[PDB]
């Protein structure tokens, strides 16, 4: 009577694991986009007196930290880092993120954002004087050019903070940047330092790392595992019925 | 016990947890 | 006849484990970890013949629910963390067509077993007009 | 449920289409400034906690 | 005290029945986005409780209250209902289908069994009252 | 008149019997130029009320009313039709096909699970009534 | 009380 | 102390 | 006595 | 009033044009 | 009255 | 009362029958090019009406006649068929294949509902006859 | 009559003829 709440529970974490995917797949072409990865944990029911009911439930373990195919565009404010490597944004509730959107904007008043949020420099929020032509150096080095005025005036005003941090170190916030664990953020501090040790290029711009092949398969096997847990109900539904309508 | 007998004791509140 | 109750619901009680076990294996076909971090080992009851005092003929009673034997699967995620040092994760051994061939014959040892709890029962009803 | 989210990502690559069908026919134009769209995905839910 | 057994199943029928017609309520409003209020629809789930007084060691089933469900809201983006959010974040019922129609047929199960038990112990009454006759 | 949960899944019915008419009809009339009196048709959209009947407890789905979609009609430059504006844009209406396409089979899994409900019920209510007899 | 059951004629009346 | 019967209570819960 | 019922009996098995 | 309820007036008759009369 | 029923009396058609 | 319904449902069995057969015929002859004699294919069409024997206003669904719908006949120009008039036209039939097509699966609907309708009342009143004993 | 009544006399044959 208590296998068909088993059969229910992996129906429901398999619907779980389907919106994950499909949430996945929707975002094939968002720029600078880690894919959330799905596990179905199992968690066995303590009791008396024969341990035989064990139920599933949907995880999402942190995100995939795999590069996407860069799009080489010629735009001087798009940019790349390296792998395992990190932009560093001023967050929404005025706190830090961390993102792999390369794609800085500029506004009239001349400060640098990312999605609308400012980029973090060095000194603070990094602002560029009001319309000047900007390019992006190797090495997070920022250097701004008025326009038509010697192109000999050109001069940089700032460096990108760029950090390195991988995905144990790494969590999906829910206004889609990524901040420190707990764990890592007890050993590694509060605000990571910069790390001087990672390359950035200019001109391109880096996508999405869904896999679509992965994608396919994991809505293959959602559908046969949930024919299977509908299977097990309906077999649990007819027995109940016959066992009570009758023994009364 | 045998599963289906009779003791006076109650069974322990049991609880399936995620993450030990 | 009474005796006949007590088979018949220690083979309800037996066969009810069985699918309720088989139910769990099959939720847990792709799961890959559990609270400890161990991965899920399919489980398997064993079914022994309750006549201790009714000498070869008894009930069933399930003596134990024991992890399958079975080698447990492989997959290459060396990204994992549960992935050993060779990078390979451990997914359960669970049977799909097995598991749903055990919850359909369970299914029907249990509804025959109901049927002949009835049979009884009804039989031990006429018993009790014997003589009128 | 997932119809929502894959109905959201089907209406993203028609938009991303219109775009690039506009871009495409504004091939002989003069002065005309491609349109490039981006996309970003809507608020994540959490529904527990690690 | 066969009697006291007309008040236990009885009383398991109406809980049964309240817990049956929640879960009904709760999955023809999946698809709601408004209330009477204005206020989105609310999942809601009853309470099973011994029906005991104080004293008495076991009784039937009564429903205590009808709680909102724990769940969070599902987010949909449509900014162009009239019904939104600041940033258009329309939110929908969190209702479990799975887990509705699974509380249905529970529901309705356990209604049966209930109705077996009243049958057979109307039957052992007239019986007992052929007692000696 | 009708018992509570025949009240709320025929209810769920109806409603899930006006979205797709609502649907099917946007998809009828996706590439109308005009209607009966000269104006573009604007998508319809129908909300769905809770009709709680009680307080907060329960109840079905009502309709209050069909509304018509607030969005940019769509603009197609042809000067030479009667309906051209002096720019010249004749206005196309605003339904989008993947929409409608998902609303129409959301709503048939509705309208089906909601069958699914009222056939589970009707054999516990069928069961019921030999309760007396 | 607050809730009706399902056996119930309509609240509404 | 009873509690919400089905599918609330039989499913996973948070751990707090 | 008895073993496993169902699939994992009736299977071959290699001798042991 | 209520789509479902009861009158003693019958509806008025479903007409459909397709030019503005 | 009634008339054909089904596709003939479902399509809009101007009175005569 | 109820004995009437078997008059009912059987009337809109065989209403719908001729419905479906009238539509089949069309189906059938939607290619046609003459008859028995030099006429083409007209589309049949059934008229429903309602058949009120008594006085009480309502009943059942009955089939006044078959008519043959007065659409402009098709015209393809083939000179060289001695059936071609003046102008080396030939009538061709106006069946409408969508329409036909909805029609069939429309009657076969209605033929399963009216199916449902008997079958429930005949054991209402297979079940009356118990009444008491 | 009626076109499911009872008669007294049996229905004319009926028959389909390719050309009249």
């Amino acid at each position: 009577d208590h296998a068909i709440y088993t059969a229910m529970g992996a129906a429901s974490q398999t619907l779980n694991q389907q919106a994950v995917t499909a949430s996945n797949l929707a975002n094939a072409s968002t720029p600078g986009f880690r894919a959330q990865l799905n596990a179905l944990r199992a968690v066995p029911v303590d009791g008396l007196s024969l341990a035989t009911r064990t139920l599933v439930t949907a995880s999402t373990p942190g995100a995939d930290m795999t590069p996407g195919q860069l799009d080489y565009t010629s735009r001087p404010l798009d940019v790349a880092l390296q792998q395992d490597g990190w932009l560093v944004v001023q967050a929404a509730d005025g706190a830090e993120g961390y993102t792999r959107n390369g794609n800085i904007q500029v506004g009239p008043t001349g400060q640098l954002t990312i999605q609308g949020h400012p980029v973090i420099g060095e000194g603070g929020p990094i602002t560029v004087p009001e319309g000047s032509e900007i390019t992006i150096a190797a090495d997070g080095t920022i250097s701004a050019l008025n326009p038509g005025d010697p192109p000999n005036t050109v001069a940089p005003v700032g460096r990108l903070k760029l950090v390195k941090a991988e995905g144990n170190e790494v969590q999906r916030s829910d206004d889609g940047l990524f901040r420190l664990t707990a764990e890592a953020q007890a050993e590694r501090g509060a605000v990571l330092a910069a790390d001087p040790s990672i390359r950035i290029m200019s001109g391109v711009l880096e996508g999405s790392n869904v896999k679509p092949v992965e994608a396919m398969t994991d809505m293959i096997a959602n559908a046969r595992r949930f024919e299977m847990q509908m299977k097990v109900i309906t077999s649990v539904d007819e027995n109940e019925g016959r066992a009570n309508q009758l023994l009364s | 016990g045998v599963p289906g007998a009779l003791s006076n004791q109650p069974a322990p509140p049991n609880e399936a947890p995620i993450a030990t | 006849l009474l005796n006949i109750f007590d088979i018949a619901g220690s083979a309800l009680a037996a066969q009810s484990k069985r699918l309720n076990v088989a139910a769990s294996n099959l939720a847990n076909a792709d799961s890959v970890t559990g609270p400890d971090g161990q991965p899920y080992r399919a489980k398997q009851v064993v079914f022994q013949v309750d006549a201790a005092p009714g000498q070869a003929t008894g009930g069933v009673k399930v003596a134990s629910v024991i992890e399958s034997q079975a080698p447990e699967k492989l997959v290459y995620e060396p990204g994992n963390p549960l992935a050993d040092a060779n990078g390979y994760v451990k997914m359960p051994n669970v049977d799909v067509v097995g598991e749903m061939v055990n919850t359909m014959s369970a299914s029907r040892s249990y509804q025959a077993n109901i049927e002949v709890l009835n049979t009884v029962k009804s039989m031990m009803l006429k018993t009790l007009t014997l003589g009128q | 449920s997932s119809l929502w989210i894959a109905k959201t990502g089907l209406d993203a690559q028609q938009t991303n289409m219109d775009v690039i069908a506009n871009n495409l026919a504004n091939v002989s134009t003069n002065g005309f400034k491609r349109q490039r769209a981006v996309f970003e995905d809507l608020l994540y839910q959490t529904i527990r906690q690690p």
